């Protein structure tokens, strides 16, 4: 049962999520994210810090980027 | 062939280590280590094939990966070996490790950019090429994302776990490997990456030279755990889908198995074990 989709502006940047197993985008650029067995999530820009949800992972990415575009 | 505590390196050893690392970077060899690491970090999943992380092979895989890197360093300067960082002891931004004559310090608050040491972007000697976060300079925020580094006490609790690993052999596993990796429990290995911040907190963590020192110590802890538990050994031992069994070969080398890496003394020894 994949999480629900989401779309919001977080710290001036648009973050979106949607079931594929699940895709996340930061300003239109896809961000690699992964789900852990226990349900938590991580992203390539925060791979050792599990967070509860995909949106949490997207927000963590925006935080990490400090305004920088995602490659 | 002896891996020493970073805190004990001489001025010359620090100099030679830095120069060797910088030459691998210049020649383009260094970036390939970063790329390989990111590839496995991105493919290893709890529900499927997993080789480099969140799996029993996390330890032997990184042991071999570090050997690859150390051998590359030795091809530049044969006297160089990988030193290790005992984060349970050297837990502050003032550890000699973060001095300008070694790895440089934390990044400035504005953009996390490291401003001193041989790897600061200003030197023109450490371009961050293999990346996700589009910025091209080394970044760090020591102790920014997580309050404290693992304590000796916490490390001890983990070293006390008898079972090497346990089904389902992934991030949900109980046992030594997963507790050392950090997905469960007090969190050792994972927390260190978070504590350093910057590239170290990402899939392209090897962009920061400390990555090697961090893993050199994680590797030492595995060797210590072996000493405490002579009656325990690598698992699984055969026929486990998606997981590298003891006598199964590991990617990307394909010619080496966990069984070939259990004994570190066949490759190196520690200053003190
Ligand atoms: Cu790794
Ligand atoms: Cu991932
Ligand atoms: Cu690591």
């Amino acid at each position: 049962a994949a999480p629900e989709s989401f779309d919001e502006v977080y710290k001036g940047r648009r973050i979106q999520g949607r079931p594929a197993g699940y895709e996340v985008f930061v300003d239109g650029v896809q961000l690699h994210v992964m789900r852990n067995a226990d349900g938590s999530w991580i992203s390539v820009v925060s791979h050792y810090d599990p967070v509860p949800t995909p949106r949490a992972a997207a927000r963590a990415a925006v935080d990490e980027l400090q305004g920088a575009p995602l490659l | 062939t002896v891996r020493k505590n970073q805190a004990t390196l001489t001025a010359d050893e620090k100099r030679r280590f830095v120069a060797a690392v910088l030459e691998l970077k210049r020649s383009g060899r260094y970036d390939e280590f970063v790329r390989t690491h990111n590839e496995f970090i991105m493919s290893d999943t709890d529900s499927g094939e997993r080789t480099g992380h969140r799996s029993p092979s996390f330890l032997p895989w990184h042991r071999r990966f570090l050997l690859d890197f150390e051998q590359a360093l030795q091809s530049v300067d044969s006297s160089v070996t990988l030193p290790y960082w005992d984060w349970s002891a050297d837990r502050t931004v003032r550890a000699s490790l973060w001095a300008p004559d070694f790895l440089g310090g934390t990044g400035r608050s504005t953009d996390g950019r490291v401003m001193d040491g041989p790897f600061a972007a200003s030197t023109g000697n450490w371009p961050i090429n293999v990346r996700v976060d589009s910025r091209t300079y080394l970044r760090r925020s020591l102790g920014g994302s997580v309050a404290e580094l693992p304590t000796r006490a916490e490390v001890e609790s983990v070293l006390a776990i008898s079972a090497y690993d346990l089904p389902p052999y992934n991030s949900a596993s109980e046992g030594f490997r997963n507790h050392l990796e950090g997905w469960r429990g007090v969190n050792l290995h994972n927390r260190v990456h978070v504590w350093v911040g910057g590239q170290m907190a990402t899939g392209v963590s090897p962009n920061d030279p400390v990555f090697w020192l961090h893993h050199a110590y994680v590797d030492k802890l595995w060797a210590e755990w072996q000493r405490r538990h002579p009656d325990s050994a690598y698992v699984p031992t055969g026929g486990t889908p998606d997981v590298v069994d003891l006598n199964e070969t590991m990617k990307p080398w394909n010619t080496v198995r966990p069984a070939d890496l259990l004994d570190h003394t066949a490759y190196y020894t520690f200053d003190a074990l």
